[PDB]
Parts: C-alpha cells; structure tokens; sequence
C-alpha cells in the first residue's frame, strides 16, 4: 500500500493520518478506498467468478465423520463392554477349575 | 433528575447528528477499516489460493 | 474522542461521505454472490477438522484394542486346546509331566 | 469471506497431511491391520 500511495500521490492528493495528535478518519476511509482497489484487481486476476464454498458439502462430511467418529467408538466400546469381558471369564474360570 | 440534566445539555456541537441505530457501526468501522488495510498483504494471498479450492 | 475533525460537523460529514461514497461502491466492486455461504462456513469447516482430528485419535484407540481382543481370543482357544489334552491321555502321565519333576 | 476462504485452504492441506501420517507413520496401521488380517484369513 506504501509502493501504491508513494506514485498514486501526484493524482491522489490526501491529507495525513495522524493530525494534530488526532487520526484523521477521512484519511483512513481514503486508505481503504485504495486498500479495496488492489482486492478488486486481485479477484479480476484469481477468482474471475466469486468462487463458492460448499456449506452442504463441509456440513454433510462433518456430520458423516462424527457418524465414523460414533461406528468407531461404539464398536471400541462394544469389545470393552460385551468382548473381552465374555473372553476375560472364561479365561479365568478355566483357570480357576485347571 | 438525570433526564433534566439530559435535556439541560444543549444540542453537542462537538458530537455527530447521527441516530442512535447507527451508532455502533459508525464508532466500529474505524477498527475495521484499520484491520482491513492491515490485513490487506494476507487477504491478496488468499485471493491468489483461491485458484486452489 | 481523539479524531481530528476541520469546521462545521455537516462540512466534515459531507466530505467523509465523498469517500464512503467510494467504500460502498467498493464493496459493490469486491462482494461475490456466494459471499454470506463463505462467511458462514467459517466454524463448520474447524467443527469437521476438529472430528477428523478426533478420529485420528479414535482409529489409533480402536485399533490398538483390536490387538488386545485377538491376543485375549488366543488365550481362550489355547486355554481350551491344552484342557483337551490333559483328559485324553492320563492323569497320572500328564501329572509325570508336570509335576512329579518337582514334588516334595 | 475471506478469512473463511483462508481456513478452507488451511483446513484442506491439514487434513491431507494427518491422514497420511496415519498411512506412514510407523509398522503403519494399514500394515500392521493387514498382517493381522492374515493371520484369521490363514
């Protein structure tokens, strides 16, 4: 915005920021109306459209890995609860008759 | 007592004539403005990583 | 509080209105149709990271348990297999076996 | 806008990169699930 303004000046007249010790916000409005005119020229380089992001698409595979996420911890929890608990008996009451 | 020292001020030369639901914007658009043009060498690479989406 | 301001507040709202003139106007040169379904997504996007991470952590507890399940249904099966032998050959040659090398 | 367009790219190249840390960080989990595997299939 510094190698914008430094050759924008001798067309751009534009007063200072900071003005008898108070920010000058005609000066900011004045900066941001040439900070928007590189964004501008920017999107007519790289996003020649207004390129979308997919809501239902980012909600939909969140929703779907939380579902993966919940399979993942049922089943780690069902080896925990039904599993090894079946297989951790009979173990010990072979044992405890051997 | 304080709406008669309310109305004893007389119209502030020193304040802006806005209405009150537009005081909030006005007061913040100066910080957003300032993050803007700071923000401004960020935003120009992400507008370069659009092309990647 | 602290702006710097020259003249009459209709005077200095008129020429900061010039600019806001060119703000708006810059706005309508930047704001993309899809500009509000972009802002939104913001926090969906690190919701569906912060489960994928998440499920990182999950596939390495599942799977880890997976190892513990085959090793606990080996000690079953094993368990189960040697039984078999000590009441098909003889007790008194399986007790040979087993404990007589060590009998006081 | 563009803060979510940030993240959006961020968020996309941290995902690519965590799941293939869990196919080759080590064995790897897609080996070491394959060796087990193999041995109830034998």
């Amino acid at each position: 915005l510094i190698s914008r303004i430094e050759s924008e000046m001798h067309r751009l007249q534009m007063d200072n920021v900071y003005e008898a010790g108070k920010v000058n916000l005609i000066t900011v409005v004045q900066l941001l109306n040439e900070a928007l005119k590189l964004v501008s020229g920017e999107r007519s380089l790289y996003d020649c459209k207004g390129v979308r992001l997919d809501l239902q698409y980012l909600h939909g595979k969140a929703k779907f890995e939380s579902e993966v996420l919940t399979r993942l911890r049922n089943m780690r929890h069902k080896i925990k609860r039904e599993d090894l608990v079946s297989i951790e008996k009979i173990i010990a009451d072979r044992e405890r008759e051997w | 007592r304080s709406l008669r020292q309310r109305l004893a001020q007389p119209v502030c030369q020193e304040n802006l004539p806005i209405e009150a639901s537009y005081h909030r914007f006005t007061a913040e658009l100066l910080p957003l403005a300032v993050n803007f043009i700071e923000k401004l060498e960020i935003y120009i690479k992400t507008i370069q990583t659009i092309p990647k989406i | 509080k602290n702006i710097h301001i020259t003249g009459n507040r209709h005077r200095y709202l008129e020429e900061l209105q010039k600019h806001l003139a060119i703000t708006k106007s810059l706005l309508e040169e930047i704001m993309p149709s899809h500009a509000s379904e972009n802002a939104e997504s913001f926090d969906t996007i690190k919701d569906l990271e912060n489960i994928v991470l998440k499920t990182d952590e999950e596939l390495a507890r599942s799977f880890r348990q997976i190892l513990d399940l085959s090793f606990k249904v080996n000690k079953e099966i094993s368990l189960q297999s040697q039984k078999a032998v000590e009441e098909t050959c003889e007790s008194a040659l399986v007790r040979q076996w087993y404990f007589d090398g060590s009998l006081p | 806008e563009l803060e979510s367009i940030a993240q959006f790219t961020e968020t996309s190249e941290n995902i690519v990169d965590v799941v293939r840390e869990r196919h080759q960080s080590k064995s790897t989990l897609c080996e070491k699930m394959k060796e087990l595997r193999q041995s109830y299939e034998a």
